[PDB]
RNA sequence: UUGGAUUGUUCACCCACUAAUAGGGAACGUGAGCUGGGUUUAGACCGUCGUGAGACAGGUUAGUUUUACCCUACUGAUGAU
RNA sequence: GCCUCACGAUCCUUCUGACCUUUUGGGUUUUAAGCAGGAGGUGUCAGAAAAGUUACCACAGGGAUAACUGGCUUGUGGCGG
RNA sequence: UUAGUGACGCGCAUGAAUGGAUGAACGAGAUUCCCACUGUCCCUACCUACUAUCCAGCGAAACCACAGCCAAGGGAACGGGCUUGGCGGAAUCAGCGGGGAAAGAAGACCCUGUUGAGCUUGACUCUAGUCUGGCACGGUGAAGAGACGUUUUUUCACUGA
RNA sequence: UUAAUUAAAACAAAGCAUCGCGAAGGCCCGCGGCGGGUGUUGACGCGAUGUGAUUUCUGCCCAGUGCUCUGAAUGUCAAA
RNA sequence: CCCAUAUCCGCAGCAGGUCUCCAAGGUGAACAGCCUCUGGCAUGUUGGAACAAUGUAGGUAAGGGAAGUCGGCAAGCCGG
RNA sequence: GCCGUCGCUGGCAGUCGGCAGAGCGAGAAAGAGAGUGGCGCGGACGCUACGCCGCGACGAGUAGGAGGGCCGCUGCGGUGAGCCUUGAAGCCUAGGGCGCGGGCCCGGGUGGAGCCGCCGCAGGUGCAGAUCUUGGUGGUAGUAGCAAAUAUUCAAACGAGAACUUUGAAGGCCGAAGUGGAGAAGGGUUCCAUGUGAACAGCAGUUGAACAUGGGUCAGUCGGUCCUGAGAGAUGGGCGAG
RNA sequence: UGGAAUGCGAGUGCCUAGUGGGCCACUUUUGGUAAGCAGAACUGGCGCUGCGGGAUGAACCGAACGCCGGGUUAAGGCGCC
RNA sequence: GGGCCCGGGGGGCCACGCGUCCCCCGCGAGCGCACGGGGUCGGCGGCGAUGUCGGCUACCCACCCGACCCGUCUUGAAACACGGACCAAGGAGUCUAACACGUGCGCGAGUCGGGGGCUACGAAAGCCGCCGUGGCGCAAUGAAGGUGAAGGCCGGCGGCGCGCCGCCGGCCGAGGUGGGAUCCCGAGGCCUUCCAGUCCGCCGAGGGCGCACCACCGGCCCGUCUCGCCCGCCGCGCCGG
RNA sequence: UCAGUAACGGCGAGUGAACAGGGAAGAGCCCAGCGCCGAAUCCCCGCCCCGCGGCGGGGCGCGGGAAAUGUGGCGUACGGAAGACCCACUCCCCGGCGCCGGGGGGCCCAAGUCCUUCUGAUCGAGGCCCAGCCCGUGGACGGUGUGAGGCCGGUAGCGGCCCCCGGCGCGCCGGGCCCGGGUCUUCCCGGAGUCGGGUUGCUUGGGAAUGCAGCCCAAAGCGGGUGGUAAACUCCAUCUAAGGCUAAAUACCGGCACGAGACCGAUAGUCAACAAGUACCGUAAGGGAAAGUUGAAAAGAACUUUGAAGAGAGAGUUCAAGAGGGCGUGAAACCGUUAAGAGGUAAACGGGUGGGGUCCGCGCAGUCCGCCCGGAGGAUUCAACCCGGCGGCGCGGUCCGGCCGUGCCGGCGGGGCGGAUCUCCCGCUCCCGUCGGCGGGGGACCGCCCCCCGGCCGGCGACCGGCCGCCGCCGGGCGCAUU
């Protein structure tokens, strides 16, 4: 609202905040990203470093669905399933390990980050990161490839 | 002019923007104005289901999507021939058809073949002279009970197959998953390059043998 | 502490008279005091310069000079204590 | 090179390098584009691509800035020990 | 006699249709001198008309921070105001042009502006027009020269475009 | 002749001298055409310049910049 | 009907501008200037009283005669 | 002495009452500890804790920043059993006051119909300037001025009123290239009669081209009308996105 | 025996306006005849700042400022103003 | 002079019980005055209804001291710098979008229905949940093809010859160093007739767990480089790790 | 939403889509061609019946023309046609006629002008028995001499009545159609100066060229186009260009008719609240204002008198002209007059006093309060006890009854929600009547929650009743006076 900003506060002071030597004039400097490699050089150097050139390959067409790939880390596998899916194949003696299906849950690729609880599991991806598939099979688990 | 830290901007206003800018002042109306004709277009058809005609199921596209099943079109006329409804008389009794459609596999061909034939199962068939029934109109103890559906017909939706826990076999622990991910891409990339390289060979082994 | 010829001239020089023909300031006193000869708009000529458009502390000719009734000062004129 | 100088961004082009990546539905091959390192140059040398004239002139300003007076100074000029 | 005229000419920098030299007549063109004439002047005076003037009626405008006596001082280096002195007496009339660095117009001069415009060219980038070659409209027939019955080209004709 | 600061020595002028053109042409207009002006014309004409009555004369220079003329003899030279 | 120092255009009853026809006597070369008749007008958007300066517009000046001024500007001389 | 700012990131929930017992500021850690053996019916204020209280230091300010306004303006949700024809807003006031101030309260007058406090929301929200915009008013000032083209005077009339109107008489001027008599273009009723004397006619007016009320333009022969002029301009045709 | 004196609570992070014409003085100092000239170093000023004194004065001397009473002073003064 | 002004033979002491052992030789009562944690009088007088009393400020006037006209650009303005004769009313940092940081609220590894749909004020509000599509966040890195976020100990075997590498089974397990608010233990200690010994509290040398955060050292992931020896197989490869 | 992204760009400034996904809406079709049908087709004129303000239906003409240089029917890429065999068929439309159930217009529909009272007039204030004036499905708004649910218009209402238009239904007459599905057999099948290519110019995010256009070249038929980097070879995928129609969801500062607003409020808001695109300016194109308000009601000031009149003085209307026809209020600047003060350093100004005014204190013998002492009086007379009511508290050391635990335990408990925890019934479907899969359902199990019952502890300070006890207060008695 108007009434708690700082022009209600500047009235009766001349300049208004700007200075009676600068003044408030009308675009010094340029308008918007003038300069760059001129006047404007340092911030511009300073703060956006490689803003100007060209680096990599052109791809026309770019269709971001073909590069989808959804990924989950192993520390958030057990979430997937339900929370009696993890105590009941736990407690359970016959040695039976439950099916985690990644793609129901909405992702392809099943990387590596974390620890996985000392608990056989079923894993069904798309796609596994090297530790992932280790980490898995440390745990008595074994990884199944959907497409 | 930039000043210290921040983020470089390019909004879009260097042209006459405001000769050309579409408030929404209007959304409570047209709200009301869309739904006041599907009420009205709901009374006009009625008993036939408000929502429209039967749609089929169909597999998104692309990677991203073909993990999920909705409302396409209109059904093939693979589809209608296998059901045995004629395709002009197909939506004459509520049912969508989409000739441009083709059926790639018999799965999804099977699967709107059951569609139509649980949907005609459905179907209350009203005669055309009320007095006088005919053939294949429904009986009049079931036409009595007939009531506008609301809602698409037979809704879409995505069934998980539920797999139980099994005892994991030796056979699936010893599989090596990344190791036969990174061999597939391999043999992929260099099957052309292959059989080229072996092409040659047998012609370069063949001049010096004949 | 002057009258004059030549010069727009300041300056200069000469003629002549004279006691003498001293030197200066006052916004280089003084343009709502004048004049406008020179300089310094637009026209035009010559020379030198420039391919040119044009230029020249180089010549030449023609080229609008506004207002006071206010305040003060000053000059006079009524008057006031 | 005894030391303190002897030199040049982006974009583009050109060369060198890899059993390199990509060249879009797949495969082969030309081509093209990438990646890394040199060179072609900006001497106004942190790097626009650039001739005048205006007295026919214009606008925004400037006493930050020249053309009078005034002010400081007095080399020069003048005058005096 | 820095003027004029006549001569002189190593002419800063004269000169031949960027025309040179001349010359009658002509000129509201520039310049010098002479006669005549005169208030241009010595050196001013007087007279006439219309104003100004005073009155009755009627009646603006420009301009204005507040204003309105000076000397010096210091001060944005020339004060109406300030400091120190000189001093100061209502309300007004006719004149006047010293001052108000008076009014008039955001200085035309000068500079600056990554503000222009008219004009020029050996500036940069273009462009109408124009010259030139090719392709199409675009054909018929004889010869010559080529190339492997076809095909390119030169000349000469034809007519139907 | 610069209406409203310049009336002039400036402009014009007759005279003089160059230059282009014989019509599918010269010079010019026009976005456009079987378009238009000169032209109801035809070289004693039309178009483009310079000088500026008469008198007398108008010298030398084609290196420069222009303009112009010759070209398969012939370097460079686009598309096809 | 006005047709222009008041009917038009210049902001106005503006000393500007705006096309025509008729055209007396005298003097005189004369459609010059000066006076008059026919016709017209009331001094030009006011009057009264004064007769200072300074003006604007007219004049006249002894003796000299451009000494004035940038310059004979202005006035003057001449005149049929 | 008083005001505010900052600091002590200071103190106060202990108003623990007759179901009582009043203290914890004092140089120097930690209990006003608990136990086991050897008559009256009474006692101020406080504490919107966003409150209240104490102690010490400090206080210049352009450009600029920040805080707090129980400063002010308009409208919206709530609230004030708000105010008001027994008088709202507005305005005026040598009336009484409050606040450092922005401002506000009350008294008196005028006025004639609506208005305000508080918690929140919102903003086209606060003027001395901009050669600011629009409107109004000053001094100048009863001043400049009402001076181009020779000129008026006498008597009478109407009338409230006469330098200016009308009539008569004088003296003058335009002096047939006119200040005369008629037209074109332009005007458009200004023409004519009667009336008025508000406004206008830069003095006045008994007057006017002003105002008001009514009239006035008569054609075979005078023009237009017709012709063609320089020229303009359709069709056919051409061009052209149109 | 926190290993010299003295004084003082420190560290750290975000966001950030105006400014980017200065000028003056002691001392040092370049150019210049010099300049109230141009150009540097150091510190302090004026700019942004009143107040006592230097009659007057941006910068000198004293001293820095909430609204007051009393006292005392600084630099400067005490014929009269 | 110094030694509670050492030891022996008229004037002031913030000496003044005693049993002693012996160096040496824990509460008296009252009363009162005050140079005592900032002023009181338990002291007085005059005047007052028609001309007098009080009234800061405000209206007018006078006097003494002070005192240049504001706004603005400016090193410097009272300036002989510009705007401003006077009065009223109007009159200039806004709204949209994007971004960053700070703050407040909600939920929280999630969160958001904004588009759509359902059911006077109301064009509001309520709801959706198989409307969460989708955005942002939860993963980075490389131009790209792509890859994509801890280890150790024990036992056994194979190879090299106690140490190393590879493959097998069991146990522990998201690093460490310095600092670090707070928390934890507690050597000893917090009195009343005197001793013993308790319950609750309370203080505290020293010692511990150490938040956030900072510095430092390790580790892990992707690009790239150097060195090098192995391991896998439906594809025995210019394969993959 | 993708997405300020892929891409374009002195790769600077800047620019910048698509696909997929979720929604709104949803609708599909027709020719040429190739063929078969005796042109089976169409237009117009004349006569008869019907209708006739949307010019049409039927019948009859050796009536006219169009059209074989191609009309009509079938048929169009989803294939189509003809034939044969099986199977199945009577409703679908056109032109007339009659009968039965949203839109526009008109008229109407509750309750105070009740009693006092203020006012110029009021709709104001006060009141209207228990109970609470009356109506209310109507308390929106406007009007009326304030300020009104009830005075009037209205408002409310699945209220009423009366006209007209439409929509939806049901019958009769005269016409048209003589209509389909499947399996086999045989046949047929497509748009050219267009595509495509070169080049030029423009255009796009489209980059060895996205779209468009000019000129030149100029097609094919297992072809052609697209497949986002030029090209050759080769597989694939996907469409079928150069003919045509098509509602809906979308847009809307003009127009007709409406509703609303945290908007402005006469220098604002449209330029225009009013005889405003007016007056006025310009030759013209164009430019373009100012300007709202008496009062409740004109009751708008008769009449007398001075003056030539304008103007005045009286008088009168009105609540008020101290509202007098550009009249509500009526500011400042500026001006007149009256009153007071003052006046030779222009005026004004800060500080300090002093003098004089205007008014204020609605001043002028000077405060109020608690307790106590004393003198005069007077009483709805005090304490203490008794009856009743209410309240507070109670560790009632541990009283009864309640609700109740965002508490804990025991249950043959009677149930809802959820689960990526397991598993007898049925629908479709492959194979032989068997037997396996997809989908729809019990049931069990696990977690949470609700309701029932028993045992501990536990609250009632966001959550209480009865008795008992203590205390306080109130009403009534008695106390009758050293209180
Ligand atoms: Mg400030
Ligand atoms: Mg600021
Ligand atoms: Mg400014
Ligand atoms: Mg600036
Ligand atoms: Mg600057
Ligand atoms: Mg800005
Ligand atoms: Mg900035
Ligand atoms: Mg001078
Ligand atoms: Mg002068
Ligand atoms: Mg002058
Ligand atoms: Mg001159
Ligand atoms: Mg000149
Ligand atoms: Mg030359
Ligand atoms: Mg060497
Ligand atoms: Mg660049
Ligand atoms: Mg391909
Ligand atoms: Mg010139
Ligand atoms: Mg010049
Ligand atoms: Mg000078
Ligand atoms: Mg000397
Ligand atoms: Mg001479
Ligand atoms: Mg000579
Ligand atoms: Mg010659
Ligand atoms: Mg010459
Ligand atoms: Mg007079
Ligand atoms: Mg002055
Ligand atoms: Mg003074
Ligand atoms: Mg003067
Ligand atoms: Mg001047
Ligand atoms: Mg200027
Ligand atoms: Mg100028
Ligand atoms: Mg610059
Ligand atoms: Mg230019
Ligand atoms: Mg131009
Ligand atoms: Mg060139
Ligand atoms: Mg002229
Ligand atoms: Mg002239
Ligand atoms: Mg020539
Ligand atoms: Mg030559
Ligand atoms: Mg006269
Ligand atoms: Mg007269
Ligand atoms: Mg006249
Ligand atoms: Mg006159
Ligand atoms: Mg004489
Ligand atoms: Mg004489
Ligand atoms: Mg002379
Ligand atoms: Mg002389
Ligand atoms: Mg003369
Ligand atoms: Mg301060
Ligand atoms: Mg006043
Ligand atoms: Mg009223
Ligand atoms: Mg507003
Ligand atoms: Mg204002
Ligand atoms: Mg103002
Ligand atoms: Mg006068
Ligand atoms: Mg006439
Ligand atoms: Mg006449
Ligand atoms: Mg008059
Ligand atoms: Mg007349
Ligand atoms: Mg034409
Ligand atoms: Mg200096
Ligand atoms: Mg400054
Ligand atoms: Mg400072
Ligand atoms: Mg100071
Ligand atoms: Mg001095
Ligand atoms: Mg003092
Ligand atoms: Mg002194
Ligand atoms: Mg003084
Ligand atoms: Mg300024
Ligand atoms: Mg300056
Ligand atoms: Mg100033
Ligand atoms: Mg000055
Ligand atoms: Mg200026
Ligand atoms: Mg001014
Ligand atoms: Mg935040
Ligand atoms: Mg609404
Ligand atoms: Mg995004
Ligand atoms: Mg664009
Ligand atoms: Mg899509
Ligand atoms: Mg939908
Ligand atoms: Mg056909
Ligand atoms: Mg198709
Ligand atoms: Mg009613
Ligand atoms: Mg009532
Ligand atoms: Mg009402
Ligand atoms: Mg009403
Ligand atoms: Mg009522
Ligand atoms: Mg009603
Ligand atoms: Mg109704
Ligand atoms: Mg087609
Ligand atoms: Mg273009
Ligand atoms: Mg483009
Ligand atoms: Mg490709
Ligand atoms: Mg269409
Ligand atoms: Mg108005
Ligand atoms: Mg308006
Ligand atoms: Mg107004
Ligand atoms: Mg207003
Ligand atoms: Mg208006
Ligand atoms: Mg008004
Ligand atoms: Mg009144
Ligand atoms: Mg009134
Ligand atoms: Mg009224
Ligand atoms: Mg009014
Ligand atoms: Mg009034
Ligand atoms: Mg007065
Ligand atoms: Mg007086």
């Amino acid at each position: 609202p108007s009434r708690l900003r700082k022009t209600r506060k500047l009235r009766g002071h001349v300049s208004h905040g700007h200075g009676r030597i600068g003044k408030h004039r009308k675009h010094p400097g340029g308008r918007g990203n003038a300069g760059g490699m001129h006047h404007h050089r340092i911030n511009f150097d300073k703060y956006h470093p490689g803003y100007f050139g060209k680096v990599g390959m052109r791809h026309y067409h770019l269709k971001r669905n073909q590069s989808f790939c959804p990924t989950v880390n192993l520390d958030k596998l057990w979430t997937l399933v339900s929370e009696q899916t993890r105590v009941n194949a736990a407690k359970n003696k016959t040695g039976a390990a439950p099916i985690i299906d990644v793609v129901r849950s909405g992702y392809y690729k099943v990387l590596g980050k974390g620890k996985l609880p000392k608990q056989p599991v079923i894993v069904k991806a798309k796609f596994f990161s090297r530790r992932a598939e280790e980490k898995i099979k440390g745990v008595g688990g074994a990884c199944v490839l959907v497409a | 002019a930039p000043s210290r830290n921040g983020m470089i901007l390019k909004p879009h206003f260097h042209k006459d923007w405001q000769r050309r800018v579409a408030t929404w002042f209007n959304q409570p109306a047209r709200k009301i104005r869309r739904r006041k004709a599907r009420q009205a277009r709901a009374r006009r058809i009625a008993p036939r289901p408000a929502a429209g005609p039967i749609r089929p199921i169909v597999r998104c596209p692309t990677v991203r999507y073909h993990t999920k099943v909705r409302a396409g079109r209109g059904f093939s006329l693979e589809e209608l021939r296998v059901a045995g409804i004629h395709k002009k008389v197909a939506r004459t009794i509520g049912i969508s058809v989409d000739p441009r459609r083709r059926n790639k596999s018999t799965e999804s061909l099977q699967a709107n073949v059951q569609r139509l034939k649980e949907y005609r199962s459905k179907l209350v068939l009203f005669p055309r002279k009320p007095s006088a029934p005919k053939k294949g109109d429904s009986s009049a103890e079931e036409l009595k009970l007939a009531t506008q559906l609301t809602g698409p017909v037979m809704p879409i939706r995505n069934v998980f197959k539920k797999e139980k826990a099994r005892v994991i076999t030796e056979e699936e622990k010893n599989f090596k998953a990344f190791a036969s991910l990174r061999m597939a891409r391999a043999n992929a990339r260099l099957f052309g390059i292959r059989a080229k390289r072996a092409k040659e060979a047998a012609e370069q082994d063949v001049e010096k043998k004949k």
